[PDB]
């Protein structure tokens, strides 16, 4: 079928086409963050005398 | 050092040209000469995504 | 210069495209470097430059109009002086100065402008000087060895008896020549000269 | 700088459209002067060189020799042939009978 | 087969060649034949005989100090001239160098 959608046709003819590359997806995520506990100081810098 | 300098063309020669004189070969020699040709290249494709 | 024109903030800013003007420079080197190959190719076949004998008959042949003219500053035949004068050239010459194209500014020389916008145009390797020695070292080995001297050692034949074996070649006995040596002669000598006019 | 560099972008991708379809054409006409320069070669070694037999290849008619002469960024060879002239009508057999 | 072309299959008379492969591509090896030692002679046109005019059937007529041969023309090797070596045509006041 991606040898008729890249040919535009429905019918394809004897011989041999390329078709894309094997690929693989993701099955999950990972999310890397250092691990900061604290809160910016968003006190001081917005709410100062 | 590098130097520079005009080309030889080749070398200097000439032929005893004369209205009543030939010149025959008395002997002979066999030379094997080797000639190289290209036929084909490297055969491509590619997957643009 | 030709996409900057030493503009200094597009010059920064065609960093990023550097490899591209890379690949353009080498195809143009590909380019030029096949323009010297191509001359060799067709002019550089005999490396014996073989000298013109002093005239001496050739059993009434004139070959004059394409053997190379003595009294001429550049040693071309009468033909190819004609050649030459015929086919014009963009310029005369691979030096230009800075100085000729700041001075003469009315001029609005097209090849100035090729130049302060980065094209450049180079010389070949072979000149014509060199060009006109090979020819006429081609003839002189055709007019006194006629096809021998391109097949190994150059054998001296007299020039019509080399004529006897063209006949045969085409398909005459050679008694056609000998009996109408002086009519062929003349008949050669002929179209040599209609062909310079 | 925010807006300048549009603008310069826009004249540099220009100018290298421009560079590339030069290079592009004479690529190609190189290509062409190629296959004229290894005919021309072939000519003075089969032409000037020796004597060939190849119908108009070395000009109209018997070929019987050729000259090479020079010009601007190429040659000119003068090619020397043998031509039929005046003829006649002759009866003819393909054998001849006799004892 | 064998070529005429002059420098096609190699410099020299061409008698034969050998391909061999190679990586993208094919390398020949050209076998041809080249004259080598060779002697300067005296020659003629044609022989005058008895106001016959004599021409070389397959050759050349060349001469040694003292005597004429007729030989072939690629390779020294001197024939007695007999009737059988040459053609008759014409006579002794037409060709110019007759001997
Ligand atoms: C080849 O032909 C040319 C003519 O085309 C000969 O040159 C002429 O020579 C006469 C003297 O005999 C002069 O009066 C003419 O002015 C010359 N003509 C030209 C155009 O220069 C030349 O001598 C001939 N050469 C041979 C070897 O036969
Ligand atoms: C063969 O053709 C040649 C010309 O191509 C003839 O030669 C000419 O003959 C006339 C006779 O009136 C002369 O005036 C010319 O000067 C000759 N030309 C040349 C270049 O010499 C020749 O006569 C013809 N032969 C035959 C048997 O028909
Ligand atoms: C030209 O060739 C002839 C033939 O080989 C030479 O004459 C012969 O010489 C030998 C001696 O070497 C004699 O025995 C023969 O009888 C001679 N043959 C004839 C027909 O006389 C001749 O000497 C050579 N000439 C030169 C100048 O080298
Ligand atoms: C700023 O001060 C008020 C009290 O006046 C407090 O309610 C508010 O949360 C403070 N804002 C921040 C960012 O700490
Ligand atoms: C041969 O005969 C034909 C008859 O129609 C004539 O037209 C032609 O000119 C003749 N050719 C020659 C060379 O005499
Ligand atoms: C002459 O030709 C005729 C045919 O027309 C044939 O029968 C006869 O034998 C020939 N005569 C010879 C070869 O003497
Ligand atoms: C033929 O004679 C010339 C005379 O100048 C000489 O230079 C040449 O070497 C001789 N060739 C042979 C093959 O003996
Ligand atoms: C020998 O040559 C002369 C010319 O030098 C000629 O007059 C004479 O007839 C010839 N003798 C023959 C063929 O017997
Ligand atoms: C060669 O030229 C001389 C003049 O130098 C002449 O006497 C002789 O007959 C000519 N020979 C031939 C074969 O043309």
């Amino acid at each position: 079928s991606e040898t008729k959608c890249t040919l535009k046709s429905f019918t394809v003819e004897k011989g041999i086409y390329q078709t894309s590359n094997f690929r693989v997806q993701p099955t999950e995520s990972i999310v890397r963050f250092p691990n900061i506990t604290n809160l910016c100081p968003f006190g001081e810098v917005f709410n100062a005398t | 050092s590098i130097i520079a300098y005009t080309m030889s063309l080749g070398a200097e020669n000439s032929v005893a040209y004369s209205n009543n004189s030939i010149a025959i070969p008395t002997n002979f020699t066999i030379s094997v000469t080797t000639e190289i040709l290209p036929v084909s290249m490297t055969k491509t494709s590619v997957d643009c995504t | 210069m030709y996409i900057c024109g030493d503009s200094t903030e597009c010059s920064n800013l065609l960093l990023q495209y550097g490899s591209f003007c890379t690949q353009l420079n080498r195809a143009l080197t590909g380019i030029a470097v096949e323009q010297d190959k191509n001359t060799q190719e067709v002019f550089a076949q005999v490396k014996q430059i073989y000298k013109t004998p002093p005239i001496k008959d050739f059993g009434g042949f004139n070959f004059s109009q394409i053997l190379p003219d003595p009294s001429k500053p550049s040693k071309r035949s009468p033909i190819e002086d004609l050649l030459f004068n015929k086919v014009t050239l963009a310029d005369a010459g691979f030096i230009k100065q800075y100085g000729d194209c700041l001075g003469d500014i009315a001029a609005r020389d097209l090849i100035c402008a090729q130049k302060f916008n980065g094209l450049t145009v180079l010389p070949p390797l072979l000149t014509d000087e060199m060009i006109a020695q090979y020819t006429s070292a081609l003839l002189a080995g055709t007019i006194t060895s006629g096809w021998t001297f391109g097949a190994g050692p150059a054998l001296q034949i007299p020039f019509p008896m080399q004529m006897a074996y063209r006949f045969n070649g085409i398909g005459v006995t050679q008694n056609v020549l000998y009996e109408n040596q002086k009519l062929i002669a003349n008949q050669f000598n002929s179209a040599i000269g209609k062909i310079q006019d | 700088p925010p807006e300048a560099e549009v603008q310069i972008d826009r004249l540099i991708t220009g100018r290298l459209q421009s560079l590339q379809t030069y290079v592009t054409q004479q690529l190609i006409r190189a290509a062409e002067i190629r296959a004229s320069a290894n005919l021309a070669a072939t000519k003075m070694s089969e032409c000037v060189l020796g004597q060939s037999k190849r119908v108009d290849f070395c000009g109209k008619g018997y070929h019987l020799m050729s000259f090479p002469q020079s010009a601007p960024h190429g040659v000119v060879f003068l090619h020397v042939t043998y031509v039929p002239a005046q003829e006649k009508n002759f009866t003819t057999a393909p054998a001849i009978c006799h004892d | 087969g064998q070529s005429k072309r002059v420098d096609f299959c190699g410099k020299g008379y061409h008698l034969m060649s050998f391909p061999q492969s190679a990586p993208h591509g094919v390398v020949f090896l050209h076998v041809t034949y080249v004259p080598a030692q060779e002697k300067n002679f005296t020659t003629a046109p044609a022989i005058c005989h008895d106001g016959k005019a004599h021409f070389p059937r397959e050759g050349v007529f060349v001469s040694n100090g003292t005597h004429w041969f007729v030989t072939q023309r690629n390779f020294y090797e001197p024939q007695i001239i007999t009737t059988d070596n040459t053609f008759v045509s014409g006579n002794c006041d037409v060709v110019i160098g007759i001997v």
